[PDB]
């Protein structure tokens, strides 16, 4: 019905700038106000900016005022948020909320674009296959070490396997990330069926598939 | 800056049990301006309760907000597996807009032992010159589980990885992943590789050792 | 509760207890309510919400508000100034009559209750000394109730035409002087409101209206009065007088287009709720007007029952019905002079409050428009005294033997009819087309939190100006002459002066448009662009 799809976001240098885009559809965009709500990696939500339905009543929070500007375009039904002097404190995932009636709240939210500010560099992921020990439920693993930045979409057998899979959130140390995932298989399934692990890193455009033998 | 706070930040409820969250406001706020949101683990928040009394579209009637002035509450008759998420409180009275710290609605059930599985590194792992052995802890409860690495004839504290999986919607359990970061030169200087964790089902911690052989 | 007590002090007024039953009896009994509810839906709510929102948005006086909103349509504020000046000229004479009744009330036998005095004629009858009495042939010889004779032949000494202005009534002149000096005292000492004086002088009109309604429904023959009050005739809906009077009674009773509503909004803070306050104030004002309608029409239904004459012609049907039905009702109360003096004190209080807020809004607007002269030499009270003296001297022309016709003309043509219709038309056209309804809805959303529900928006665009222009054109093409006691057929120069002052109340908008175009000229498109654009941050 109503889709608040968003774009933009990625890795930027500290002190740099970025231009996020919110595309709104399925409703009259000029008759409802808009706001950008960010989510810190500590899962702390805070409001960033708000533009009115016309475009001349604009409010900002005390933490991003002056450095953040929010635009609008009622013709193409699009929304913008341009920032300057990005530090390491305003890295988050920005939502495109919709709130017009102040007694109703941000009723329709967006999808979320991940934004990362760091002095580190983009590095291609290294997918490492994992071999089991030499029981009944034989399990298989696939760890990715040395990639940047968040996120990476990881499945098993190119998304064909989604039952018994457990992924793990990335961990930050030495300005690098590490991700792993494990699946549960029966005795008859492995090594009878060739199970492979696929990766999808958008910031490095890496697509490699690894399948391991019981060495 | 109407600094909203919420207590407790973490809570756990069995299904079909009384539960009431709260959101304490620093300053006075209107009774028709405070709203309540619900954010699932890995999804965008949705409007849940607006003006602290009503319910949004699709919200079940068992949710019911209450309170006025500065003390506000969210009451649930009977929780189930379909509303295990995080809840925030907002206000539109004063600018700038503020959100709460967030109460995490968790679930508890009968404890299940972890399925400890040690994974030795592959042959290509030693090409880079390091040592990365990983142990997978899967289907265990609760999250307050400590793990240590046992090497040679002592314990290991340095180079221990940690990764807790969030609350599962299938069998309501966690998953823990730990990786030992070392070098290939140190790999050849050691022979015992054991990972163990003290679960609350058994007083003796579950052990799973391996040898480089 | 402070909120309930303060709001109830603004719902009641003379426009509900004196003017509404007058307009509901003059222009047909039941046929008046059908356009009344139509204008209540389509022009009370939208224009009331518009003026409240604009007054709270601009947060200043009611004539510079239009300067900072739309400098082209600044003449709407000056038209409201002229309407306020005319109102303050003749809104005080009702308090003069009520003081004169209060002068004669303190007697163990009321003056308007017996059939013998220096003013009673031969055709009077007691109508209470016997049940069957001797009427129905004396009624054919034009029998008259004692209150109907007392009002006409003692309160104002009516003459047989507007061209027959008699001697000035000196007792009424002293009553008007007393009313103006107590209004001036309320201006000086009495602005400090609240305390123990608001808990008594706010619920008292509602208590008195409730007890008067309770009595009036008990009077025999009130069923016919209520049936006449409610059951309508379409033939009485055919003329435009009913539509014009209903619409401008809606505009008058809500203080809409008078000029004090923009000042009332400026008193509130920027985050006050316009919509809920507007809805509840408008609905409660309509309700109390309706209740006073029950009371007066039940009483005159009893009057028509005790006479042989039908309900249609039993009172004056001029603006003295509240001074005929209410003095008749208080005669039936046990311990009648107590209820009579309490009622007339009620009328004095609720007329004085409206007169006070009207003259205060007028003086604060004229010293806001002239800031550098009346705020530096301690002459604001001197200006108030001079304005009171001027409006007393111009107000005395209606107190004569034939001045009742002048009061009727200015009541029907100054704060009523074409003046209010034209001001509301140009107000709603300005907001819905020149300033833009989307921009004003965004301003309302920034003020109160939520935009208008778009029914009020479409009312601003096409509904309210469309219906008000239709009523204006319908009045203009099917002209029906104005008659005082439903048969007078006014002289041509009386209609001339009435239309002259009605035009002078509403020609100030195109005149100001013309002089604004002439003063700053940059050819037509640049002129309209520089006049359409609002000023500063509002
Ligand atoms: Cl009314």
């Amino acid at each position: 019905e109503v889709q608040l799809v968003e774009s933009g976001g990625g890795l930027v240098k500290p002190g740099g700038s970025l231009k996020l885009s919110c595309a709104a559809s399925g409703f009259t965009f000029s008759s409802y106000a808009m706001s950008w709500v960010r989510q810190s990696p500590e899962k702390r939500l805070e409001w960033v900016a708000e533009i009115s339905s016309g475009g001349r009543y604009i409010y900002y929070s005390d933490t991003v005022t002056g450095r953040f500007t929010i635009s609008r375009d009622n013709a193409r039904n699009i929304l913008h948020l341009e920032m300057s002097s990005l530090r390491s404190e305003d890295t988050a995932m920005y939502y495109c909320a919709r709130g017009e009636v102040r007694q109703r709240g941000f009723d329709y939210w967006g999808q979320g674009t991940t934004l990362t500010v760091s002095s580190a560099k983009t590095t291609a992921p290294s997918v490492y296959p994992l071999a089991p020990v030499c029981g009944s439920s034989v399990t298989l693993g696939c760890l990715v070490k040395g990639y940047f930045p968040e996120p990476v979409t990881l499945t098993w057998n190119s998304g064909s396997l989604s039952s018994g899979v457990h992924t793990f959130p990335a961990v930050l140390q030495s300005d690098l990330y590490t991700l792993s995932s494990s699946v549960t298989v029966t005795s008859s399934t492995w090594p009878s069926q060739s199970i492979t692990c696929n990766v999808a890193h958008p910031a490095s455009s890496t697509k490699v598939d690894k399948k391991i033998e019981p060495r | 800056e109407n600094v909203l706070t919420q207590s407790p930040a973490i809570m756990s409820t069995s299904p079909g049990e009384k539960v009431t969250m709260t959101c304490r406001a620093s300053s006075s706020v209107g009774s028709s301006y405070l709203h309540w949101y619900q954010q699932k683990s890995g999804a965008s928040p949705k409007l849940w309760i607006y003006s602290t009394s009503n319910l949004a579209s699709g919200v079940p009637a068992r949710f019911s907000g209450s309170g006025s002035g500065t003390s506000y509450s969210l009451t649930i008759s009977s929780v189930e597996a379909e509303d295990a998420a995080t809840y925030y409180c907002q206000q539109f009275s004063g600018y700038p807009l503020t959100f709460g710290s967030g109460t995490k609605l968790e679930m508890k059930r009968a404890d299940a032992a972890p399925t400890v599985s040690i994974f030795p590194p592959s042959s290509e792992q030693l090409t880079s010159g390091g040592a990365s052995v990983v142990c997978f802890l899967n289907n265990f409860y609760p999250k307050d589980i400590n793990v240590k690495w046992k090497i040679d004839g002592s314990e290991r504290q340095n180079g221990v990885l940690n990764s807790w999986t969030d609350q599962d919607s299938k069998d309501s359990t966690y998953s823990m992943s730990s990786t030992l970061t070392l070098t290939k030169d140190e790999y050849e200087r050691h022979n015992s590789y054991t990972c163990e964790a003290t679960h609350k089902t058994s007083t003796s911690p579950i052990v799973k050792s391996f040898n480089r052989n | 509760v402070e909120f309930v007590l303060s709001v109830a002090g603004e719902i009641i007024g003379l426009g509900n207890v004196w003017r509404f039953p007058y307009l509901c009896y003059k222009n047909g009994g039941g046929a008046f309510l059908i356009p009344y509810v139509v204008f209540f839906i389509c022009c009370g709510i939208p224009v009331f919400f518009l003026e409240t929102a604009l007054g709270q948005f601009t947060s200043e006086g009611g004539i510079t508000c239009w300067r900072k909103v739309c400098p082209l349509f600044e003449g709407i504020g000056y038209a409201t100034q002229v309407i306020e000046a005319h109102l303050n000229v003749y809104y005080i004479i009702i308090l003069a009559w009520a003081i004169f009744y209060l002068s004669n009330c303190f007697t163990t036998e009321l003056p308007w209750a017996t059939c013998g005095h220096e003013w009673n004629t031969e055709n009077c009858v007691e109508f209470q000394k016997l049940n069957v009495s001797n009427y129905s042939h004396v009624s054919l010889q034009n029998a008259t109730s004692p209150v109907m004779e007392f009002w006409e032949h003692r309160v104002l000494a009516i003459s047989d035409g507007i061209e027959h202005i008699g001697n000035l009534r000196w007792e009424l002149a002293l009553c008007l002087l007393a009313a103006w000096t107590i209004c001036y005292f309320c201006i000086w000492k009495g602005t400090k409101s609240t305390g123990k004086v608001v808990y008594v002088t706010a619920t008292f009109p509602y208590i008195m209206l409730l007890i008067l309604l309770i009595r009036g429904v008990t009077l025999p023959g009130a069923s016919e009065g209520i049936k006449f009050y409610l059951y309508p005739d379409l033939s009485r809906l055919s003329d435009p007088q009913v539509w014009v009077d209903a619409g401008t009674q809606i505009f008058f009773s809500y203080a809409i287009c008078l000029g004090c509503l923009t000042a009332l909004g400026s008193y509130n803070n920027y985050h006050n709720n316009c919509y809920r306050d507007c809805i509840m104030l408008c609905c409660l004002n309509s309700g109390t007007s309706f209740v006073a309608g029950f009371a007066i029409f039940s009483v005159l239904g009893f009057m028509a029952y005790e006479q042989g004459v039908p309900i249609a012609e039993v009172a004056e049907s001029g603006p003295g019905l509240a001074f005929i039905a209410y003095p008749k009702a208080v005669t039936m109360m046990p311990l009648s002079p107590l209820w009579a003096t309490l009622f007339f004190m009620m009328l004095i209080f609720l007329g004085l409050d409206s007169q006070f807020v009207c003259v205060e809004s007028l003086v604060t607007a004229v010293v806001d428009m002239y800031p550098k002269v009346f705020r530096r030499g301690y002459r604001r009270e001197l200006l108030i005294l001079a304005l009171s003296v001027i409006s007393y001297f111009l107000g005395l022309v209606m107190l004569t033997e034939g001045g009742m016709y002048i009061f009727q003309l200015f009541d029907s043509y100054a704060a009523s009819g074409m003046c209010l219709l034209f001001v509301a038309i140009f107000e709603c056209i300005c907001i819905g087309w020149v300033y833009g309804s989307n921009r004003f809805s965004e301003d309302i959303r920034d003020m109160i939190g939520f935009p208008p529900p778009s029914l009020i928006k479409w009312c601003w665009m096409i509904m309210t100006p469309g219906i008000c222009a239709g009523i204006f054109i319908f009045f203009l093409i099917k002209y029906k002459p104005l008659k005082y006691n439903n048969i007078y057929t006014y002289p041509a120069w009386g209609y001339g002066i009435g239309w002259l002052m009605a035009l002078s109340s509403m020609l100030c908008i195109p005149l100001w448009i013309c002089i604004t175009v002439w003063k700053t000229e940059g050819t037509l498109p640049e002129k309209l662009q520089k006049l359409t654009t609002p000023s500063t941050d509002l």
